[PDB]
């Protein structure tokens, strides 16, 4: 029944802590683990002692990040087994993420999860949580990635990779970073929800009124958009209620497991109809990943509202816009729109730039136009790859030079893959 | 995949896990390894209530496979006489050949199917069509010392 | 990635090395006792890095900079056993500081540089102040870094080299010591900030106003722009945070790690800055080449990558803007085959004496024009083969000197490629 989460590299575990903090308070759960209150024990366990303890590992190269998560308000919520760190990072470098720092701490990292693994019974699979640019988040997470596949190869893994954007971007090689992970952690990946960075700037400009968003800002706002995909395994929902499901529902290609997410309502803390935000699930401005699905043909589709919806509204909406849009669709795909709804309202943070919406949903959409992310981390990838460019760093860090061309070309296969489901 | 798992429950014949496949958008002219369709194993192994699932959602009542064998054929093989006459109500191939040259009369009359040769009859089975040996249903009859399915072929 | 170790070695690297001292001490509000009496945490944070007390190891052949450091106004914060001193000096002779008397010394160093490494919770890398064209900076400076780099090989290699100009000393065998460094720093160093004298007087002369400028003077400028480009390291933040990173996002090629640092405002040792800058005025410092440390044209040549630090209280909205303008505003001046090469971050504390100030740190193609004098001068004096029996006689090899011309070509050569270069 239950579900492990994996966050790595400061991305992962900055965005974990948002997300903890949010599921903590949609399920009525204290700081220090108590609770004056199953379907939620998917994610959490049990103490003798009344204590409910996530089902969660974070790991850094590095102390900074996670130190501040063992010495913050929910301090008491992990035990410190959990909380993994290194010394050396991986200094934006995929190469010592995956080869030259990542094998010194891979034994210890996978033996904690082998204990959280032993604390389950019907263990369902992991939710990997990373950034893309990120030397620790590209290279040890497909590291990770790669191990896991082998110590616990018959089950599920689900990742939530950060897609840079050079508005927060930190390193030059972010692009480097994202394709050798991306090619790495392809055979290794069930499923797979990109986040660009950029997406979650601009919706925080625009619809939240932030001049200069911090992470903090964006973390938010993503971790409600993870809550809303990972509501249908805490609640016992009707739709995706097991890791296998998001894999039925979604890929139609194993390669071809990149979903497009898309969240409305985003409202200012300074309200709307089932309709309402239903057409904005369909305006590009509120995606988490900056394309246009115009552009591209549909593999599936999935709706998860949360709140005060009647299911006859959502039949409404649902014909509206498959009659007054054309959304394309692909000919071997069942053209019909899958959905779930959970009653229960969409929990904010008390003090948070985000409001409290009475009703609010998540478009889950595996279309073709998300190959357009693709093309711009490889084209990036190219200019620099052309003067080899940055790549010493790589290749002096345990890596074959090799690596990048086959990692590109990976990529370049899965840009055809893309192109031939959509013509 | 949604296709394997109805070409397994189509065989073993779970009616209730074939109409959740389904409900999924399963792939009802799936085939195996060896082209065989979940109206095929519906039909060699008598589950008529899948059989009739499976041609009102749009099964290929005359699909073959690797070897040429369409439903007919291995219902009339296997003696399934509800499904050959539903098989036949469909608009299935009364007179199809597979790859060895038979056709679902050679069978039924090879296996004894009394009752089964009679309805393909009935439905216009070719009484001179022959194997590649050369031999006809009636051929069977006689090389067999069968006087009831000559009789039966004749009728 | 924590502790940086520090070094200055010679004359020059002592000077401007205390300089340096002087000015982040006070920004991280620790008195020449050693005692913290400022009041903030941004202060605190990361004092760990340079701090103990400072993390800093003094070398010199001649043993009167000994004095001259502990006669300084923070000279009694270091540590006495960090004192590492000769008993002659190298008298401008490379070879005397490379090979003869520098080698003698330079086990004594290393066992110091050790002992403050063994003590570090993680080590970043090291940290060496010196000039190019003396015997002992530069001899030593780069036996030691070499002797650093194979005992600590896990290790970043930082140094602010300051390049000898006829405009500060009429010496004529610093071009062929400067030469001799410079071949040994790109094959043993990760990232080097190219402190032109050259520059430092036509900034005293010309911009600031001085008719005679003192070593003094030229040491304020340094100084101020050695706090500039280790803020992010001594201060919290996301971009550019340590040593390894920086270098990460600054190199692309190893041998082409020669950045051309320079900052603003430019003042004077002690002048009242009435009018503080606005951000678009600051950032209209970056191709002003007016305000580069290095006597290099950025006009003439194109930004590989770029690191920009803006210090104080002002809009990120404005500087993000700023430089987002002056960048596509001048695109063909950046290299278009390494996209979002500019990279730019904000510290709120700002520096002493100002309310706002910006450096600019960048791995600019035109710092070849740097090698081409350093070249010229050397040929002309080589070719003449004059004062090579100093060299030579102290163990050198008439052929070391035709090597390092050749290698310091290369480097020129490989700078005007990735110039001429295209995306196409
Ligand atoms: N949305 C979001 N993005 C983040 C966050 N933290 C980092 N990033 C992005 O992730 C990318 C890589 O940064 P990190 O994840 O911190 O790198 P890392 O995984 O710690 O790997 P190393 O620091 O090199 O060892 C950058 O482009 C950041 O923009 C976060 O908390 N939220
Ligand atoms: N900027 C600056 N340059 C110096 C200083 N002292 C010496 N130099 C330069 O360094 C070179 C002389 O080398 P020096 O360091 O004095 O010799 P060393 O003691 O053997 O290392 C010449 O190019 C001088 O112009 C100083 O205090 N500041
Ligand atoms: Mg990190
Ligand atoms: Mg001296």
């Amino acid at each position: 029944r239950e579900c492990i989460s994996i966050h790595v590299g400061q991305a992962g575990v900055q965005i974990g802590n948002a997300c903890w903090e949010l599921y903590c308070l949609e399920h009525g759960i204290q700081p220090d683990g108590q609770m004056p209150s199953d379907s939620f024990n998917t994610f959490f366990s049990e103490t003798g002692a009344g204590k409910h303890v996530p089902r969660a590992v974070f790991v850094d190269l590095e102390p900074t990040v996670i130190d501040e998560v063992r010495t913050g308000t929910y301090r008491q919520l992990f035990h410190p087994e959990q909380l993994i760190t290194g010394k050396e990072d991986a200094a934006n470098n995929y190469a010592r993420g995956h080869y030259t720092i990542g094998k010194e701490i891979i034994d210890l990292v996978l033996d904690r999860i082998r204990k959280l693994a032993d604390q389950c019974t019907g263990l369902q699979g992991f939710s990997v949580f990373h950034s893309f640019g990120g030397g620790t988040g590209s290279g040890f997470t497909s590291l990770l990635m790669e191990r896991l596949s082998v110590d616990y190869g018959k089950k599920s893994k689900l990742e939530f990779s950060i897609y840079p954007a050079p508005q927060v971007s930190t390193a030059v090689v972010e692009p480097y970073n994202s394709i050798l992970t991306t090619h790495t952690t392809l055979e290794h990946s069930d499923c797979a929800f990109m986040v660009d960075n950029e997406a979650i700037y601009d919706i925080c400009r625009r619809n939240l009124d932030i001049e200069r968003p911090t992470y903090t800002n964006l973390n938010r706002l993503i971790g409600q958009i993870v809550s809303s995909i990972t509501a249908s395994l805490r609640f016992d929902g009707a739709l995706n209620v097991d890791l296998t499901e998001f894999q039925t529902n979604l890929v139609p290609y194993p390669r071809a497991h990149f979903p497009l997410a898309t969240y409305a309502p985003v409202i200012s803390a300074e309200q709307l109809s089932v309709a309402e935000i239903t057409n904005a699930c369909f305006e590009p401005a509120n995606q988490m990943v900056k394309c246009d699905p115009r552009h591209g043909k549909y593999m599936a589709c999935c709706l998860l509202y949360r709140g005060d919806v009647v299911p006859k509204d959502v039949n409404a909406a649902i014909a509206t816009i498959k009659t007054k849009r054309t959304i394309q669709f692909v000919d071997w795909c069942p053209t019909g729109f899958k959905v779930g709804i959970n009653y229960e309202p969409p929990t904010v943070v008390p003090g948070g730039d985000l409001a409290k919406v009475q009703r609010a949903v998540c478009m889950l959409s595996n279309t073709t136009a998300i190959a357009e992310a693709w093309a711009r981390l490889d084209h990036k990838f190219d200019l620099m790859y052309a003067k080899r460019a940055f790549v010493h760093w790589y290749v002096g860090e345990g890596m074959e030079e090799g690596e990048f061309s086959e990692a590109r070309e990976d990529m370049a296969a899965l840009e055809k893959d893309y192109e031939e489901v959509g013509v | 995949d949604l296709g394997k798992k109805l070409l397994e429950a189509a065989r073993a014949g779970q009616d209730d896990e074939v109409r959740i496949l389904m409900a999924n958008g399963a792939d009802v002219n799936a085939t195996d390894a060896s082209g065989l369709t979940p109206l095929h194993l519906a039909a060699t192994y008598g589950h008529l209530e899948i059989v009739e699932v499976l041609l009102k959602h749009g099964a290929d009542v005359n699909a073959i496979d690797i070897m040429g064998s369409t439903p007919l054929h291995l219902a009339a093989l296997i003696g399934h006489l509800e499904i050959v006459e539903v098989l036949l109500k469909h608009g299935a191939d009364v007179n199809a050949v597979d790859t060895w040259g038979d056709t679902p009369l050679h069978l039924a009359a090879i296996m004894g199917h009394l009752e089964i040769v009679e309805v393909l009859l009935k439905h216009g089975a070719d009484v001179n069509a022959q194997d590649k040996f050369g031999k006809t249903a009636f051929d069977i009859s006689i090389d067999n010392g069968n006087e009831d399915l000559a009789e039966i072929l004749q009728k | 990635m924590r502790e940086i170790v520090h070094i200055q070695a010679g004359q020059c690297g002592n000077q401007i090395g205390a300089k340096f001292w002087e000015v982040i001490s006070d920004e991280h509000g620790i008195d020449p006792t050693g005692s913290y009496h400022g009041d903030s945490d941004l202060q605190l944070e990361r004092i760990n890095v340079y701090y103990n007390v400072p993390r800093a190891i003094l070398v010199d052949l001649e043993p009167g900079t000994m004095d001259s450091v502990r006669s300084g106004p923070f000279g009694q914060i270091f540590r006495p056993d960090n004192f590492v001193f000769g008993q002659s000096g190298a008298g401008n002779n490379w070879a005397k500081g490379h090979y003869t008397e520098g080698a003698e010394l330079v086990d004594s160093v290393l066992d110091v540089v050790r002992k403050e490494s063994e003590s570090c919770d993680c080590l970043q890398g090291f940290q060496l102040t010196h000039s190019l064209g003396g015997g002992t900076g530069s001899g030593m400076g780069t036996l030691l870094i070499s002797k650093i780099r194979e005992e600590y090989p896990d290790r970043i290699m930082n140094t602010f080299s300051v390049v000898p100009s006829p405009k500060v000393s009429d010496t004529v065998v610093e071009p062929y010591n400067a030469t001799l460094s410079v071949h040994q720093l790109v094959e043993n160093t990760d990232e080097t900030y190219c402190i032109d004298n050259e520059a430092l007087y036509d900034i005293c002369f010309r911009t600031l106003k001085l008719t005679t400028p003192t070593y003094g003077d030229l040491n304020h400028l340094v100084s101020a722009t050695m706090s500039g480009v280790t803020t992010c390291l001594r201060f919290p933040g996301q971009l550019n945070a340590d040593l390894r990173k920086l270098a990460v996002n600054m190199v692309p090629f190893p041998r082409l790690h020669f950045f051309m640092p320079g900052f603003a405002p430019l003042t004077s040792r002690g002048s009242q800055q009435y009018r503080a800058l606005t951000v678009p005025e600051l950032t209209q410092q970056m191709f002003d080449a007016k305000n580069m440390m290095a006597a290099c044209d950025p006009r003439h040549g194109r930004y590989l990558t770029v690191a920009a630090v803006f210090r104080g209280r002002m809009s990120m909205k404005e500087v993000d803007e700023q430089m987002l303008n002056v960048q596509n505003k001048n695109s063909s001046y950046f290299v278009e085959w390494i996209p979002n090469n500019v990279k730019t971050a904000v510290c709120d504390i700002p520096p002493r004496g100002l309310k706002m100030s910006a450096t600019f740190i960048g791995n600019s193609t035109a710092i070849q024009e740097l090698f081409k004098r350093i070249s010229e001068q050397f040929t002309a004096m080589f070719r003449r083969k004059a004062f090579l029996h100093w060299y030579t006689g102290e163990g050198m090899d008439e052929m070391e000197f035709t090597e390092a011309e050749s290698n310091m070509n290369d480097l020129v050569s490989e700078y005007q490629q990735y110039q001429d270069a295209t995306a196409d």
